[PDB]
């Protein structure tokens, strides 16, 4: 996934 | 959607309260300015910065009802747009200058020390001057910002709620605008002024990323990972 | 000290319909499929016939002959493809999935792909004309923001005299909606909803700028003289 | 000469 994905899904 | 339940006044407070901080530089003032260092000052507070941006973006009444390719979506297409109109807010009461930082204030001059950059200079400054001959005000600012991040890639089923915020915010607009005493007429004219900001803060978004494009195939300025990829996004 | 400002609404309507360009043709050739220096030179040779016309129209936008030649160049140079591609998307409108560059020249993103790089174009494009036909885009609406696209894109690359026209322009749309039967928060909220679009529309000029800029250099279709100038225009 | 747009202007019809 990307990074804006993860601090998105945090 | 809980978002499309909100007044007006509830809308602006919400969005005052989710106002990302102003961060400081990693200026060192006795560093001499190089092209590299510059570009390595600018883009590492634009690092930090998106962190910041995207916690805001959760809080922008009915984002977090998009699905999360949906959100991705739209902040690889506007985030450049949301630092620079930031930038420019910052900017405001400090003309011929831009205020990346409380500790990074910068004038053309000084821009031309990274090629190409002076002309992207410009057109922040001028908006700052147009914003500032507006007596543009923080909640009108605020909204603006919001509108930027549920627009700018809204063309590129459920995008009828994103359409039923923005015209919640246009709603929310013309409500701060009434509540200044401004007549209809003038409402509706504010309104268009402002919005028609939002087309030229396109145009220095996009130039702006062919611009930090040409920096990191150059091999510049070392570009995080994050930014890296939100780079990548408009290619 | 301009006559534009004494127009009434139905007056400015009335002066812009009357200033509309003609339809233009492309070259009768059934020759298919189109390589890509085929469509290149078709759409190349038909912007370089609708910029002259274009002229015309600008010189009979209210406001616009009471500024300088350089002040008329420079909001040209800076609008032309954003006017160019709006007509376009406009054209398109009632034909759903296609584009009508000219009446014998209705593409598809299919015939997009016989060009290098403008299939992304060609989408954007599209998106942006079932916008205008899911809003009901109305030709009176339509010459109202072709208008704003020329008075605007460039005002903040140089004021005054403009910004009182493109108020003029605000109060002509608000005035057009209200005759078709808007309350008066529809009439804003659609205001919002066209004027976003502009922003849609400055970022499908500047990637199709890049992308001609692309064209010349790789030397893959002949440009005239005034492509090439108005090109240069955007360095 | 100088510009294609300026004689484009200045003739405009
Ligand atoms: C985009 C750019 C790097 C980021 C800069 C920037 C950084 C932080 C910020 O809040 C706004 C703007 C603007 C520069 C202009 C040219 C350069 O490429
Ligand atoms: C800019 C461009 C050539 C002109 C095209 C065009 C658009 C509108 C119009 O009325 C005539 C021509 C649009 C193309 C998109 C990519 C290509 O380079």
């Amino acid at each position: 996934h990307k990074i804006l994905h993860r601090l998105l899904q945090d | 959607s809980l978002a499309l339940s909100l007044t007006a006044d509830q809308m602006v407070s919400a969005l005052l309260d989710a106002e990302p901080p102003i961060l400081y530089s990693e200026y060192d003032p006795t560093r001499p300015f190089s092209e590299a260092s510059m570009m390595g000052l600018l883009t590492n507070l634009a690092d930090r910065e998106l962190v910041h941006m995207i916690n805001w973006a959760k809080r922008v009444p009915g984002f977090v009802d998009l699905t999360l390719h949906d959100q991705v979506h739209l902040l690889e297409c506007a985030w450049l747009e949301i630092l620079m109109i930031g930038l420019v807010w910052r900017s405001m009461e400090h003309p011929g200058k831009l205020l990346f930082a409380p500790n990074l204030l910068l004038d053309r001059n000084q821009g031309k020390c990274v090629e190409g950059m002076v002309e992207i200079f410009d057109m922040l400054l001028a908006t700052s001057s147009r914003f500032r001959m507006m007596n543009l005000q923080g909640e009108e600012f605020v909204c603006l910002k919001s509108i930027i991040l549920l627009n700018s890639g809204v063309y590129t089923e459920e995008k009828d709620h994103i359409h039923r915020v923005l015209d919640k915010i246009t709603d929310t607009l013309i409500h701060l605008m009434a509540k200044a005493g401004l007549t209809l007429q003038q409402q509706h004219q504010r309104l268009a002024q402002l919005l028609l900001i939002l087309s030229h803060i396109r145009h220095m978004s996009n130039k702006g990323m062919e611009h930090l494009y040409s920096m990191k195939c150059k091999n510049v300025v070392p570009l995080s990972d994050l930014l890296l990829e939100m780079l990548d996004a408009h290619r």
